[PDB]
RNA sequence: GGUUCGUGGUAGGAGAGCGUUCUAAGGGCGGUGAAGUCAGACCGGAAGGACUGGUGGAGCGCUUAGAAGUGAGAAUGCC
RNA sequence: GCGGAAAAAGCGGAGCCGUAGCGAAAGCGAGUCUGAAUAGGGCGCAUAAGUAACAGGUCGUAGACCCGAAACCAGGUGAUC
RNA sequence: GAAAGUUAUAAAUGAAGCGGUCUGGAAAGGCCCGCCAAAGACGGUAACAGCCCGGUAGUUGAAAUGGCUUUCCCUCCAGAGUGGAUCCUGAGUACGGCGGAACACGUGAAAUUCCGUCGGAAUCCGGGAGGACCAUCUCCCAAGGCUAAAUACUCCCUAGUGACCGAUAGUGAACCAGUACCGUGAGGGAAAGGUGAAAAGCACCCCGGAAGGGGAGUGAAACAGUUCCUGAAACCGUGUGCCU
């Protein structure tokens, strides 16, 4: 597919791997990666008292028989108003990981989607000179992207990062860090040549 | 109620019938009261037999 | 991510019982009436058969367990096939290949299925048919 | 926590090739005059677990 | 798409669904009036869902998935 | 566990399950055990599919669907009745 | 003991719209134009604000005290080889019997470790262990002491997070709560949040002793009137279309 510059000009056409962008995308297995990546984001810090863990309670209220009153054994049973939760949420990790061939097949197929939508957009360098938000607004326009888009890049620029930070639906990520989820929140793929090389190295 | 030389004194444990019921009974150790001087001075302090034993003020 | 869809029949909604008769699992919630198991906690423990001995208790023990054991890594000669003709075949080279991944106590040789090739093949232990089946072919078998 | 075997199973059954249960009978100690000795080579066999049996007590020797 | 035989039902098995709170993502509604609330002769096979008008005065749907403190008329239930 | 954003990968093969069973065991092994047996019979093989993860059902250990005793034990508080 | 550095405990500086117009009580909202961004965190502001305010990114800052890290001061300090005459190498100790306990191990064939009691070694030609025990072999040298880190927990402090609660929930306690109240005492132990953007919290008149009303006025609204957002149901009334 075709090669263009910050600028937003030709620059030629670069061959992506065809068993990293070529494969016939597996959609059930993206689906099941990106439930168990959204479901590891869970912190799940949620926690009741249930009867034994709620102030008081030790005293039996009233005599088993005689007063006419339903028998009851502590002001902080579950039916009592101020009393223990029956069962409800308790803290829990939310996290489970597919095993690691079928985490491969995800992200090769999240990205050989982008390329049959036409998505992935591979940039032949993007770098700034100082960090300016300004700078890289105007870089989206010259690729014509004006939507959600991940920037994958390689060589440290430091200015890329700073540059896109402020900018509401951009995320700018190493290309180590390329992850199914952060692919599937974002419409187009921006990728520089030197990180294409990176994510190929891996997959 | 402890040896003074050694530390000898009551520890706990258990009595057993045969059924092998248990229940908590002590061992006291042998304390004998006796004359000795630790410091300098004399005094009457306990003193286990097994302490005794061998070498000793009297 | 607005159009997810898993697997069809690979996710299924819970059975959630006590929430009405419309749902057939409503009141007594699948537990029938009384008794012992329509309890919470309720339930006799797994092999219980109410007071009648159980069948573990009927039946003796038998046997010892020896503390010496030996059990042997199996190589049936089907799998030796995967070598090439005139190769010396040892342990190391057998978990090198990933035939066998831990050594128990040996590898041992046994015949089940053919041999092709012409192998030598050092092992613990071989089976009678295994020697000969190597032999057969024409091959050397060595006891480290 | 994992499931506990039980062990008097453990120690009386032993899992076959196919994943059922073989045992030994009951009735081969002592009183050796009250029995035949067409009994005695009977029950000096091994039995395998009936279907019934099996079901009640797979759990407590899975593993 | 037809044909044939079926479709009373407690315990109970099996299936398909409705609705509630929260999350994600898409896409919306809302001071030209959100939610709630009140009324009605509307719609769906049921759970249920709209529309219109009053009150209300600022938040709330919808689609697809996900997760549950997810549905009450009875407990001499608790307030 | 290292690495890292309470990330994602990568690294990590120790271990686990499966690929062979039979026998109390020594052991032998597509057989093996019993047996004097080349017999018969038992369990196996001839009739390979497992494993990892998630979801449903059910079970086990946990209060384990919720409410309810009379009681038991431990440390205290009471002879202003 | 100093000195230097650094962190903490106050702070400082900090870009860009009073943009036009629509609705409105009010604009941060709609429509139409701009702009800043290492700053589009969060909150506030008369409805929903990157550009109105406090701020935020970034960049600066400490007289004083405390922590930390370095360096200096100060303080302290012998370590290799060769023989084996002799000497030393933890005694009521090890171990054993009896009685208990700890060992996953219920006295068992019961090693190992500890306690009470009684008996009681060897001591380099020595001693212990390898799950009764003996022999061989192997590995170790008890009966003296010290020792950071990796581990446990959180009354606290700082900064954050949540497919956690949202006033019968969440802490017992959002509110002067371990209060009120109950109990001789130990102890038990509640209920109870919301005027409005702003008090602009209703001058004045009228009935009434007052309370409370009705006007008038404020306000977007007072059927928002100092407990005052919404205001369901039970329950209590007035009126009347049809029936009795
Ligand atoms: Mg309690
Ligand atoms: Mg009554
Ligand atoms: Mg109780
Ligand atoms: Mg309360
Ligand atoms: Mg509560
Ligand atoms: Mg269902
Ligand atoms: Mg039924
Ligand atoms: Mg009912
Ligand atoms: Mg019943
Ligand atoms: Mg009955
Ligand atoms: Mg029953
Ligand atoms: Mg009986
Ligand atoms: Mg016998
Ligand atoms: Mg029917
Ligand atoms: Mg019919
Ligand atoms: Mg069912
Ligand atoms: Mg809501
Ligand atoms: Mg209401
Ligand atoms: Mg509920
Ligand atoms: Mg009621
Ligand atoms: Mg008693
Ligand atoms: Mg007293
Ligand atoms: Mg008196
Ligand atoms: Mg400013
Ligand atoms: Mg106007
Ligand atoms: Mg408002
Ligand atoms: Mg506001
Ligand atoms: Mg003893
Ligand atoms: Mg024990
Ligand atoms: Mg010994
Ligand atoms: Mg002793
Ligand atoms: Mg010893
Ligand atoms: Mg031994
Ligand atoms: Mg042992
Ligand atoms: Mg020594
Ligand atoms: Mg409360
Ligand atoms: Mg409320
Ligand atoms: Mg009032």
């Amino acid at each position: 597919l075709s090669l263009l510059k910050q600028d937003g000009t030709n620059a030629g056409e670069i061959t992506l791997n065809d068993t990293v962008f070529g494969i016939e995308p597996n959609e059930k297995v993206v689906v099941d990666v990106i439930l168990s990546q959204r479901a590891s984001l869970r912190q799940g810090t949620h926690k009741v008292k249930n009867r034994s863990e709620v102030r008081g309670g030790g005293r039996k209220p009233w005599r088993q028989k005689g007063t006419g009153r339903a028998r009851q054994g502590s002001i902080r049973s579950p039916q009592w108003r101020g009393g223990g939760v029956v069962f409800g949420p308790t803290p829990r990790s939310y996290a489970y990981k597919l095993p690691k061939k079928v985490r491969r097949l995800a992200i090769k197929s999240i990205l050989s989607s982008k390329v049959n939508e036409e998505k992935l957009v591979v940039l032949e360098g993007l770098t700034f000179d100082a960090p300016k938000t300004k700078e890289f607004a105007a870089f989206l326009k010259n690729i014509s992207v004006d939507t959600k888009a991940l920037i994958v890049v390689a060589g440290e620029s430091e200015n890329v990062e700073l540059s896109a930070r402020n900018l509401q639906g951009i995320t700018v990520i190493p290309a180590e860090s390329i992850s199914v989820l952060e692919v599937a929140k974002h419409d187009k793929l921006i990728i520089t040549k030197a990180a294409v090389e990176k994510v190929e190295e891996v997959l | 109620k402890e040896c003074v030389i050694t530390g000898r004194k009551s520890r706990s444990g258990n009595k057993r019938s045969h059924a092998m019921n248990s229940s908590k009974r002590t061992w006291k150790a042998n304390l004998q009261k006796v004359r000795i001087l630790v410091n300098g001075k004399p005094k009457k302090v306990w003193v286990s037999a097994r302490a005794l034993k061998s070498g000793k003020v009297e | 991510l607005h159009e997810l869809k898993p697997s069809e029949g690979s996710r299924k909604e819970r059975n959630r019982v006590g929430r009405g008769t419309g749902s057939g699992n409503g009141k007594t919630s699948g537990r029938g009436h009384k008794g012992q198991k329509a309890r919470s906690g309720g339930g006799v423990r797994l092999g219980f058969e109410g007071g009648q001995l159980p069948l573990f208790r009927r039946i003796p023990k038998r046997g010892f367990t020896n503390i010496n054991r030996k059990e042997f890594a199996i190589v049936n000669l089907d799998v030796l096939n995967r070598f090439e003709d005139g190769t010396e075949v040892t342990p190391e080279l057998l978990v090198e290949t990933g035939i066998i991944r831990n050594e128990k106590s040996g590898i041992k040789i046994l015949s089940n299925g053919n041999i092709e090739k012409k192998l030598t093949v050092k092992a613990n232990k071989f089976s009678a048919a295994a020697k000969e089946a190597i032999e057969a072919a024409g091959g050397k078998t060595e006891v480290i | 926590p994992k499931m506990k075997t039980h062990r008097g199973s453990a120690k009386r059954f032993k899992r076959t090739g196919s994943g059922k249960l073989k045992r030994r009978h009951g009735f081969t100690s002592h009183m050796f005059a009250n029995k035949s000795q067409k009994q005695k080579r009977k029950l000096r066999k091994s039995a395998m677990v009936s279907a019934g049996d099996f079901k009640r007590i797979r759990q407590m020797v899975a593993k």
